[PDB]
């Protein structure tokens, strides 16, 4: 699609690979393109909670 | 456009992003939802495609999180209804009964009103009410259903035999609403106005012999009709005292009290009373033994708590021992792991019935895949119950998978340097992780020679040296020490009362022995009455 | 075009005895051997839910046990009948509690009424307690959430039974009453 | 009895491995020292039992008769022949024969051993 | 509990046990840790069965569907007993390595894939079944020749047919996608504490409402104390 | 959205032209009892035949 990008917490907590992909999978929510950093930044400590 | 103009609005950015942050919560993929439905207001057609297929990837993501919604999979078809490809309304009916193993009334319902006016083909429309009634025709609440049914084979068919065949079953369910139809019943029976419409309710054979009334006389047969009327009118009304015993029973039991016959979400909470029915409403129609029906009065009472565990176990349990299935059970834990957010008296069961199912690759790969989950660190875990149910079933893998370095044949358990070095590490933590001598205690397990001069030597040596303050204050810990050497086969009565009297007794430090002497009592007190003076002198 | 179809079904009432009182909860058990401890008895009947035990009396071969569910109650009914306890098979039912039992024998010599009064309600919903379930032993911030038992009952003080903490206390008492039940101490 | 059964499954699960759990298994009766002690866990007389006459002898058990309300052994109504398990595609090939009752007349017949009274009251 | 000695055993006893039943479909899923070990195993095995009748289908991501169609009855009890006791194989006896005579004191269990659309002991069909289109059944057979003949006696009962071309490539689309669904489900587990919950606005939507049924209790064992006494 | 009838997608359009809007979420009335909900109406009976019912229940009602 155009300006839009999907992302899924359940890989992405994880660390896992294909938490993001432009086209409509399955399981996955719709977030703008733009706002992927603003998405990133707010699992920040959860992340640093599974990384230490 | 109206599309472009609804992303570079704020209210969006700010409602799918609360989405991706906080998925399960529902009331943000209501919002996100109910917001983008209006912004599109006219929905017909006309309006763009890329604003249609970002309204169909948001129901088709959040039916993805929560399988059991029963209106928004009617609500999304008729959406794809609307804009007007019943191709693809089909598709997403099937999507949702399969969600409820085909087995959920409100779909079946608004399948079917719908499946009326878009099948156009005669066979095929009743084969879809025949598949409908194995699942969901005994459904308490069904009556509205069959109303449907019936409403259809009037209709539609011409005969008029199946419409007395098909309410010859009505008759002899337990239906809340059961009376609306004995008075269908009891308005035809009224109205049959020959002898040899008799036939179509039941053989010519079974009037003759149970009743004793003959199609075939001839005569002056208005009495006889007469007759035979309030001779067949009794055994519906006998009938209707059968059923009417079995409703009346079941209401005032148990279907007065639960207030509540829907989903909600995951941070909904279910009353303590409406738990106590569903626990004995379901011993209640297990013992009716009605295979359709235990099923169902599972999948029904499945969705106020789907998210308890409660009724994954029983309905486990019941296809375990009742119905011998024990594969079935596998899947319905699977099926139960999703949607319960305990997780942990599933898995701790779900390991036991692989074990005896004999499918042990699928149950190493279950466990590297909850290992991979922690990122190799289930040992660091906070709360024990997981890593605990991991160690022991992680432990009879490696007892299998590699032959034992120890004598007697003894399969070298908790002592492997995988396993061994994944509890000193839990033992490391000390204060925090929680679960520290419930993991020692099964540490002492070994009795023999070889075994106990290693957990001396590895952990009740090495953490003396490093000498960590909490575990010599605590006298389980003494306990467990003494107890690991007097159970050994290896020594006699001699030394074994020398190397515990001689040396682990006086190693403790004369401040600690306040607390630790209860424990340490314990031990005494029972394998050693004659040395209980020497114990009590030293402190 | 006067009466009607249909009726709601009117039903008499069954008097209220102690037999059929949907409230109730206090299993009477009968025909004990009466070489039996109440300590005893309690470890046959504590796995089924959570006790608020009322008595046993003294030498009459036949004591009571009290739940606080209703359905912990009928799971030991069913649990066990025809159990041997001691060598002696016991029958179990329906039966009062110890103030209700002198209320009735006071009537039963005096056989003026016997009128009966059932249990108190629990008054629902409460939200937190989930039915037949125990806190295994004695600070708790829980997330408060439906999968967890976030309310419970201590053998009378209302907990809040921490999930991880509860496996390593119940698995605590677990070890314990192995070394001290085989060197006599428990019972 | 949770006590053992608990502590023997840890037990059993640390120190044997799948060969000598696979031998244990001889099928005659379905017991298995993994799963079997969690189904045995609160139930004192579990007993696997596998059998085609438990389904003959059925309607006649104190478990039928004391169904939804426990103690209360009645005399529950039922028609012999039931049609509700066979689906309507089926039944319109021959006609349905008429309803078999049993138990009917005891409809209102609800009795009650009082166990208490009789042994506790009285002595 | 030889196996060619046991197949021919089945020809003699099974009343024409050499045709083919028409329009038959049997997918077997399975899993191996070792590849090499397998992979040798399935090239014995791709020797007597003509690639057109069996076929080996890889996901990689080990898992391996083997599909097995338009087969003998006499095929299809000569296959499951090989794979069945290889299966079992690696953890029983490590060291034997022979693959066609099965080693003593091994009951073969496992499950296999059959379409819903079937005209129909140790062999039973299951309740709750996952893969919708299709329905599973579990095999638990003490002998190996109890096995043959529980089988042979199976597929004299059941007649099928009519499925689709592509049907395989529906079984990959659903059996990877309800185990994709609980890999995901074990990642969500140490996360359920505000990896994704809002547990702030939860927390302050249930504190009032516990905290009048911590009341509610408190107050009705104090009732209950009443009554007791 | 389903229910109401007035604003499903189906037949929505229609009833407009011949109040509980659609805008409704799961946020207002979380906890349902909460002295807000009534019983389930019993199961209706036939006049003719009111005299088959068992004439005592099984347990003490309140």
């Amino acid at each position: 699609m155009r300006d839009i990008v999907f992302v899924s917490p359940q890989l992405y907590l994880s660390s896992q690979e294909g938490w993001k992909s432009d086209s409509a999978k399955s399981g996955f929510i719709p977030i703008l393109k733009n706002d992927l950093q603003r998405f990133q930044d707010s699992l920040k400590h959860i992340v640093d909670a599974r990384n230490s | 456009d109206k599309y472009t103009a609804l992303i570079h609005d704020e209210n969006f950015s700010t409602l799918t992003l609360n989405v991706s942050r906080y998925p399960k919560s529902l009331a943000y993929w209501e919002k996100l939802l109910n917001y983008i439905v209006k912004a599109s207001a006219p929905i017909c057609k006309s309006t763009e495609p890329q604003l249609l297929k970002l309204i169909r990837c948001t129901y088709s993501s959040m039916l993805n999180e929560f399988p059991y919604l029963e209106n928004y999979y009617i609500d999304f078809a008729l959406l794809e209804y609307k804009l007007g490809n019943v191709s693809m309304s089909h598709k997403i009916f099937q999507r949702g009964l399969q969600a409820f193993n085909q087995r959920s009334l409100l779909l079946w319902t608004s399948y079917l009103k719908f499946c009326n006016n878009v099948i156009s083909h005669q066979k095929q429309l009743f084969k879809k009410y025949e598949t409908a009634e194995e699942y969901v025709g005994l459904h308490f609440f069904s009556g509205e259903f069959w109303d449907l049914y019936l409403e259809q084979i009037s209709s539609r068919c011409t005969s008029s035999k199946k419409y007395w065949n098909v309410l010859r079953k009505i008759l002899e369910i337990p239906l809340h609403s059961f009376s609306k139809f004995y008075a269908l019943w009891l308005q035809r029976i009224d109205d049959i106005m020959d002898l040899k419409q008799l036939s179509q309710l039941t053989s010519k054979d079974e009037l003759l012999k149970k009743l004793k009334i003959d199609i075939n006389y001839s005569g002056r047969k208005g009495p006889y009709l007469q007759d035979a009327k309030k001779k067949l009118k009794k055994i519906t009304k006998e009938m209707y005292m059968v059923v009417q015993y079995q409703v009346l029973e079941i209401y005032s039991i148990f279907e007065s009290k639960i207030y509540i016959n829907y989903y909600t979400s995951p941070e909904t909470l279910v009353s303590s009373d409406e738990i106590e029915t569903w626990i004995k409403y379901l011993d209640y129609t297990i013992t009716l033994q009605t295979d359709s029906l235990t099923h169902l009065n599972f999948q029904r009472a499945l969705l106020p708590l789907a998210h308890y565990d409660l009724v994954w176990i029983k309905y486990s349990k019941w296809l375990i021992n009742s119905k011998n299935d024990l594969l079935g059970a596998k899947n319905v834990l699977l099926m139960g792991l999703k949607f319960s957010l305990k997780k942990t008296e599933i898995i701790k069961l779900l390991y036991s019935v692989i074990c005896k199912l004999n499918e042990y690759v699928l149950l190493r790969n279950l466990l590297e895949k909850i290992e991979s989950s922690y990122s190799d660190n289930v040992e660091n875990v906070d709360d024990f119950e997981i890593f605990w149910d991991y160690l022991q079933f992680k432990t009879f893998c490696q007892n299998s998978l590699y032959s034992s370095r120890y004598s007697d044949s003894q399969s070298n358990g908790l002592l492997n340097k995988e396993l061994f070095d994944k509890v000193w590490k839990r033992l490391s933590c000390k204060e925090k992780k929680s679960g520290q001598e419930i993991l020692l205690n099964n540490l002492v397990q070994f009795y023999s020679k070889d075994t106990v001069e290693f957990v001396e030597k590895n952990i009740f040596q090495k953490i003396i040296e490093f000498g960590w303050e909490y575990y010599l204050q605590n006298g389980m810990f003494w306990n467990c020490y003494c107890r690991l050497i007097y159970f050994d086969t290896s020594r006699s009565y001699l030394d074994k009362r020398q190397y515990i009297v001689r040396k682990i007794w006086p190693q403790i430090d004369k401040k600690f022995a306040q607390s630790v002497l209860p424990s340490l009592t314990e031990f005494c007190e029972s394998y050693f009455p004659e040395e209980m003076d020497t114990l009590e002198e030293m402190f | 075009n006067h009466m009607s179809q249909f009726i709601y079904p009117v039903q008499q009432q069954p008097s209220l005895n102690h037999f059929t009182d949907p409230n109730n909860t206090t299993v009477f058990i009968g025909g004990l051997s009466s070489l039996v401890t109440e300590d005893e008895l309690r470890a046959y009947f504590q796995p089924f839910g959570t006790i608020v035990y009322v008595k046993i009396p003294v030498g009459k071969c036949c004591g009571f046990v009290q739940y606080v569910d209703r359905l912990s109650a009928e799971a030991a009914i069913a649990g066990m009948q025809g159990f041997p306890i001691a060598n002696s098979r016991v029958r179990l039912s329906w039966g009062r509690s110890a103030k209700q039992t002198a209320l009735l024998q006071q009537a039963m010599l005096s056989n003026s009424l016997q009128v009966q009064q059932q249990q108190p309600g629990l008054q629902q919903p409460n939200y937190g307690y989930i039915p037949s379930s125990t806190c295994e032993a004695p600070n708790v911030s829980s997330t408060m959430l439906p999968g967890c038992q976030i309310l419970n009952y201590s053998n009378g003080q209302q907990v809040i039974m921490q999930g991880s903490e509860a496996v390593v206390n119940s698995t605590n008492a677990m070890l314990n009453r192995l070394e001290q039940g085989s060197n006599g101490f428990m019972f | 009895m949770n006590d053992i059964l608990t502590d023997y499954k840890t037990f059993y699960l640390t120190h044997s491995n799948i060969v000598t759990y696979e031998s244990s298994i001889i099928d005659s009766n379905t017991f298995d020292p993994i799963l079997y002690p969690e189904l045995k866990m609160s139930n004192p007389k579990y007993d696997p039992v596998l059998n085609t006459t438990a389904n003959v002898d059925w309607h006649k058990k104190t478990e039928w008769k004391e169904a939804g309300h426990i103690g209360i052994t009645t005399e529950r109504p039922q028609i012999s022949n039931s049609i509700i398990e066979c689906n309507s595609g089926t039944l319109i090939q021959k006609p349905i024969s008429l309803p078999n009752f049993r138990n009917l007349e005891k409809i209102n017949q609800v009795k009650i051993n009082d166990l208490y009274t009789e042994e506790f009251l009285k002595e | 509990f030889d196996i060619w000695k046991n197949l021919d055993r089945i020809r003699s006893t099974k009343k024409n046990a050499g045709q083919f039943i028409k329009g038959s479909l049997l997918i077997l899923p399975m899993r191996t840790e070792d590849k090499q070990q397998f992979d040798e195993c399935m090239d014995e095995l791709h020797k007597y069965i003509s690639k057109d009748i069996l076929r080996c289908y890889p996901q990689k991501e080990m898992l391996f569907y083997i599909v097995l169609k338009d087969f003998n009855i006499l095929d299809s009890c000569f296959v499951l007993s090989v794979l069945l006791a290889f299966q079992k194989r690696l953890w029983m006896a490590p060291s034997e390595k022979s693959y066609f005579r099965v080693p003593k004191n091994i009951n073969l269990t496992g499950s296999f894939y059959l379409p819903k659309n079937i005209e129909t002991s140790s062999i039973v069909e299951v309740g709750f079944n996952v893969v919708p289109d299709f329905q599973q059944f579990q095999v638990k057979a003490c002998h190996v020749s109890k096995f043959m003949n529980e089988l042979s006696n199976f597929f004299s009962q059941v007649e099928f047919g009519k499925c689709e071309a592509n049907v395989i490539n529906y079984f990959k689309r659903e059996y990877n996608r309800t185990y994709s669904q609980i890999s995901l489900a074990l990642y969500e587990l140490p996360l359920i504490g505000d990896g994704l919950f809002d547990i702030k606005s939860y927390i302050s939507k249930t504190r009032p409402i516990i905290e009048t049924s911590k009341a509610q209790m408190i107050k009705h064992i104090s009732e209950m104390k009443a009554y007791n006494e | 959205k389903v229910f109401v009838d007035a604003n499903r997608f189906d037949i929505g359009d229609l009833v407009k032209a011949s109040s509980r809007s659609r805008d409704e979420t799961c946020e207002s009335n979380p906890f349902p009892r909460l002295n807000n909900p009534k019983k389930l109406e019993p199961p209706k009976i036939l006049s003719q035949w009111s005299n088959t019912i068992p004439k005592t229940s099984i347990f003490y009602s309140v």
